[PDB]
């Protein structure tokens, strides 16, 4: 697993590092959760590691009858437990062949490669700007399926973020902003309301019939408004 | 491991679970701690909708992440 | 170097080695402080059994990392 260079791969370091680090690509038995799996054969591509089960061994522990392998990484910056991991950040790879960012055309390493058709690579320094600045302007792209994203810089289609944990690249309090805003936008995609009251705006799923919405133990701020207005509960037309 | 799941206002309940935990499991607990029936809860993580099926390993959800929690109002 | 090794899922504990330390050699002292022999014991790492003629830098073990030891 560890010769395997599917260049080294970079996991996101939440601690102590709490950056991108060169990351361990590591195993266990998917059912007792101990590493003590042999893998059948290597992994060859990325979803041999990143889809659950896909890949078969045995394992090794004696009352055990795990055959299927999850796979997990670690960061490789430091001494890491045994369940000390990290998420995979997939997208980032060693430039090792000094591909210019498609952005601010300088060679860095690592670099961000968009799964654009282009395969359009930038930089990890401009990546954070890109993120920074669509984050801040509300650019980021909501999608049902995969959730709060960006695609490809170059704007080519299909290209969105799959894994979301690159915008860890964000740092950690633009990430929770992310997070925020993602939550929040998937709720407007949802077709919901975040509740108007100041020092609330708790994400609200109403029936998508219902113009009274009450921000209702412990969660709510207890507002009812109007969906339309967003002013205090009223019958008849607003304003 | 330890999660956070936390309301668009900032409401921040903290669970003890396990990477396979189901987000139904998640859900449970949530109700165990606040008392939200599961049903009216939908769990977000980075802008997409957890599904009750998936766990949170299936989503990648580290030790110390947060979940955000939007309620399905049904009155 | 250190390495750590896990015994049947026991809390690893460290063994110091030398980067041409042999799996076997590893084995051994791990069977001493285990009271069990050396040659019902394999040694799991990175999702492969290493084997008792391979060095510890062969095995691409990295300072302080871990390899679990099951038994039979
Ligand atoms: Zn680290
Ligand atoms: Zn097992
Ligand atoms: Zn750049
Ligand atoms: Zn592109
Ligand atoms: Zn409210
Ligand atoms: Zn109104």
């Amino acid at each position: 697993l560890t010769r395997v260079d599917l260049n080294s791969f970079y996991v996101y370091c939440k601690g102590p590092c709490q950056r991108v680090q060169p990351g361990k690509l590591r195993v266990q038995c998917s059912t007792c959760r101990q590493a003590t799996l042999t893998l059948t054969q290597g992994p060859s591509c990325w979803d041999d590691v990143l889809i659950p089960n896909r890949m078969s061994g045995e394992c090794q522990s004696p009352h055990c009858p795990g055959t299927s392998a999850e796979f997990f990484f670690k960061c490789g910056a430091h001494p890491t437990s045994d369940k000390e991991t990290s998420v995979a950040l997939h997208l980032i790879a060693t430039n090792s062949r000094n591909i210019t960012c498609i952005t601010c055309t300088d060679v860095r390493s690592p670099v961000l490669v968009f799964q654009c058709n282009s395969r359009h690579v930038i930089c990890l320094d401009c990546f954070h700007l890109y993120c920074v600045t669509r984050l801040n302007d509300r650019q980021f792209v909501h999608d049902p399926q995969l959730g709060y994203s960006l695609p490809c810089v170059a704007g080519c289609p299909n290209s969105l973020i799959k894994e979301l944990h690159h915008f860890r690249i964000l740092g950690e309090e633009q990430y929770n902003r992310y997070q925020q805003y993602g939550a929040e936008e998937c709720v407007l995609q949802m077709g919901g309301v975040l509740c108007p009251r100041p020092g609330c705006g708790a994400g609200l799923l109403p029936e998508p019939d219902c113009r009274k919405v009450t921000c209702e133990n412990g969660l709510g701020c207890g507002f009812a408004f109007c969906r339309e207005c967003k002013e205090a509960y009223h019958e008849g037309e607003c304003s | 491991m330890q999660i956070f799941v936390k309301t668009l206002t900032g409401k921040t309940i903290t669970l003890e679970v396990e990477p396979s935990d189901t987000i139904e499991n998640v859900k449970a607990k949530i109700q165990d701690k606040e008392g939200i029936p599961p049903d009216q809860q939908r769990l977000i993580f980075a802008g997409k909708q957890l599904e009750d099926g998936r766990t949170l390993s299936d989503y990648n959800i580290q030790k110390e992440s947060t979940l955000h929690l939007v309620l399905r109002l049904r009155g | 170097m250190i390495v750590f090794v896990r015994f049947n899922s026991s809390h690893g504990f460290p063994v110091e080695v030398d980067s041409d330390t042999s799996i076997f050699q590893l084995k051994e002292v791990v069977a001493k402080r285990q009271g069990v022999p050396a040659d019902q014991l394999r040694v799991i790492f990175a999702g492969k059994e290493l084997r008792n003629d391979w060095t510890v830098q062969n095995c691409d073990l990295d300072q302080q990392s871990i390899v679990h030891i099951v038994q039979r």
